[PDB]
């Protein structure tokens, strides 16, 4: 799975069977590192109108 | 049940029957009108698109969709912008409440804003801002930003309180040129003179009808706090469209997914481009159908600025004699407030209470000589025949600057022989 | 401005041009690494296979995937991919490979 | 501000009438040698009125002013046909 | 200046030049001229190309419609409120309050104008103050007097009374006023004369 945004850290602990994370609008907004297994929020850095 | 209308009464109507009414009240009804909702503005490339390269390739054979869209949305906005710079700029001067709180027994404290809250609010736009109860990040994310109002709400609530100190001061000199100064009780005895009730009226009772106006003011203060359904629907309306353009992200349209990375994970675009532009086609008929709701809304909420604006300056800055549209009653005086994407009246009315069966007669003969009366009623205590005005029972004598001769008297059906005075 | 409303003289107002962005610069790349290496040698070439009614079922899992070893080993016939590209295995996880 | 982030404009704590509107009671103008200026806006004069119990204000002299109001009526009377549009 | 009716003019035009420009996409087909394609094409294999771009210039068409229909309704109720006010601000003097102006109502005279309308409306605006010290009733001796339809004013020395909207100070005659029971029911009342002739 291939997504742009910032990597921060997060205190909403996923499951011991779950790896992947969703919202209202079907974005990748928490996610599972494979080898640290550490929580990860995605918050992209698109955020402004001109 | 099948359902009924109403109480199911009959007027006791007779040829020579009048009811005129004796004692009266002062009932000051609320109406809640829409002015301007949330404006939204929705760009493409974030919505549809996002982040991705080949769908800003893709959709330059649809870019004067989104040229059109994006007219539309500035469109709605400044439309609304000057919805509400049309109902809350009647006036282009900022009047002021004066120190001294002396207004002929009326208490004015309760729609006049208190310079005790750090808000410049009256308690009535307190409680009713407090009522309409208005995910930010999360929509700003996929591209729906929310612009904010030209006109603050601590602007709005000036421009209220402008034209409150201009109807408590002025009353409707200030909404035809310059303001002019005049007293509170002399200004509702004018209010009243409008109809056709006479100034002494309010002359002889001004301390009953200050009770009645504050005593009613006090129970849309007790109403109130304890609805606002015409906000609260533009509101939910609003936020549902947002809502419904949310949720109209997940659907395949045909495709085997939603998220344009996860068909760029495992397609080559010789045979994505069908699929990509299958999403193309589904998600721009979403945001032209949010457009098509959207310019209907604006339309509706245009409608109903225009009918706020005719409405605060036909009840706000004057006295209107159209019958239902200032209140239910002869109509005195409206106070606009402030209020959450629209403007909530008051609407003070006269309204008679009390009655009592007269018998009349449209003209009497003293001398052979038809007398009908100038701006009244003839009536009768069932011995003596007296004249009153059309909304109290003010027994006074027939005298003959009261009446004026017409003719003789064998030309009207219903007349009676009755002593003018002649003084 | 002029080039997002099409006119070389712009009258005074508001208009509203491209967003601000954020271009990204590097990519991280997350995966688990495994020593094993999957089964090719003896399921692409074995000694006797079975019929087509009673086919062969294998699992192939905990391992890394590459078929880079089979362009070399002999001239297959057909190499057809359908629902997903042949040149972006390595750029996706595999999950549940049946043979 | 609330509106935004704005550059290329030099804040006033003067108030001026609105001439190009931003939002959230903010609006911009060029004269202020000469550069973009941004304000908060007047919404008009500063003034009370003169009340009391026992005070009115009659007019003496009056102003006959004819003022204007343009509200349009019509517009163009189009038609498209399909055969010409879309086909040829 | 004459804003209304230029927008309405530039909103009808740019969006009949946003249906010509319209024409020069392709949809997602390989050319925008349908010449071009049946040139290049056999009838076999292009009704693909026809047909979408038949559903772009279509969906253009309604979109079109549907801006055109809202327009209408918008130009119609602009067009019913300045029909109402000829009907009752040139026909008939109206008393509705900025209805038919800024100040109270005359008369007014509409205009023709490109695709609209504009009024001259004649409105009475007054001009000048002077403060006075006013009462709503006098007291004669023991009567109240109440004013028929005026108001009372007074410039310090004597009462006078004149009407809302202009000022010409007259005696306080018994014509011109109205008797309504005794002088202690008002709070504010003056002991002031009438000379009855």
């Amino acid at each position: 799975l291939t997504g742009t945004g910032v990597l921060t850290e997060s205190n909403k602990k996923f499951l011991p069977f779950q790896q992947f994370g969703r919202d209202i609008a079907d974005t990748t907004d928490a996610v599972r590192d494979p080898q640290t297994l550490e929580i990860l929020d995605i918050t992209p850095c698109s955020f402004g109108g001109v | 049940y099948t359902m009924s209308l109403g109480a199911e009464n009959s007027v006791a109507y007779s040829n020579n029957s009048i009811a005129i009414p004796t004692n009266f009240t002062i009932s000051v009804t609320t109406e809640i009108l829409p002015v301007s909702m949330t404006k939204t503005s929705v760009d493409c490339t974030m919505y549809i698109c996002g982040d991705s390269t080949e769908c800003s390739n893709l959709l330059l054979q649809y870019g004067s969709f989104c040229t059109q869209l994006n007219r539309a949305l500035t469109g709605i906005a400044v439309e609304q912008d000057k919805n509400t710079q049309e109902v809350f700029a009647q006036v282009k001067q900022i009047y002021k409440t004066p120190p001294i709180k002396d207004f002929g027994g009326f208490n004015f404290s309760q729609i006049l804003p208190d310079p005790s809250k750090p808000s410049k609010r009256s308690p009535i736009e307190d409680l009713l801002f407090n009522k309409v109860t208005l995910l930010i990040c999360a929509q700003k994310f996929n591209g729906l930003t929310v612009l904010p109002p030209l006109l603050t709400d601590e602007m709005i609530a000036q421009y209220t309180s402008a034209l409150l100190a201009g109807t408590i001061t002025s009353g409707w000199t200030f909404g035809a040129g310059p303001a002019l100064q005049i007293p509170f009780p002399m200004q509702m005895a004018y209010r009243f003179n409008g109809i056709g009730v006479t100034q002494n009226v309010l002359y002889e009772n001004q301390k009953l009808i200050a009770n009645q106006f504050n005593s009613a003011i006090g129970k849309i203060q007790d109403s109130l706090s304890s609805a606002l359904g015409k906000l609260q629907d533009v509101v939910n309306q609003n936020a549902q469209a947002l809502n419904t353009l949310v949720k109209q992200l997940s659907s395949n349209f045909g495709a085997i997914s939603s998220v344009l990375n996860d068909i760029l994970s495992r397609l080559d675009p010789p045979e994505a481009e069908v699929q990509i532009d299958r999403l193309i086609t589904g998600r721009l008929q979403s945001l032209q159908t949010y457009v098509t709701q959207q310019l209907i809304r604006a339309a509706e909420i245009r409608a109903s600025a225009n009918l706020a604006a005719t409405k605060m300056s036909e009840c706000v800055l004057g006295q209107s004699k159209r019958v239902d549209f200032c209140g239910k009653g002869y109509h005195l005086m409206s106070f606009p407030q402030s209020a959450p994407h629209g403007v909530v009246f008051l609407h003070v009315t006269y309204v008679p209470a009390q009655e009592k069966n007269f018998t009349t007669a449209p003209a009497i003969c003293h001398d052979g000589k038809a007398h009908f009366p100038r701006e009244g009623v003839f009536v009768s205590n069932g011995t003596h025949w007296f004249v009153t005005q059309r909304n109290f029972y003010e027994p006074q004598i027939i005298t003959t600057d009261n009446t004026f001769v017409s003719g003789n008297c064998d030309v009207v059906i219903g007349i009676v022989n009755n002593t003018v005075y002649d003084p | 401005t002029k080039c997002t409303l099409k006119s070389f003289t712009v009258e005074k107002g508001i208009y509203q041009t491209s967003n601000f962005r954020v271009q990204p610069t590097e990519s991280i790349v997350r995966f688990p690494n495994i020593t094993n290496l999957c089964p090719f040698g003896e399921v692409f070439n074995a000694t006797r296979f079975a019929s087509v009614y009673a086919w062969n079922r294998k699992r192939i899992s905990n391992c890394v995937a590459d078929y880079s070893v089979l362009y070399n080993s002999a001239s297959f016939s057909t190499f057809k991919c359908y629902g997903v590209s042949p040149t972006k295995l390595n750029d996706l996880c595999f999950t549940n490979v049946y043979a | 501000t609330r509106a935004g982030c704005l550059i290329g404009a030099e804040h006033v704590n003067n108030s001026y009438e609105c001439d190009i509107p931003i939002g959230a009671g903010i609006c911009a103008s060029y004269q202020t040698s000469q550069s973009i200026i941004a304000y908060t806006m007047s919404l008009g004069a500063e003034n009370s009125v003169a009340y009391s119990n026992n005070s009115i204000a009659i007019p003496t002299n009056f102003t006959i002013s004819v003022t204007t109001e343009i509200l349009p009526v019509s517009m163009t009377k189009t038609s498209v046909d399909c055969t010409m549009y879309i086909c040829g």
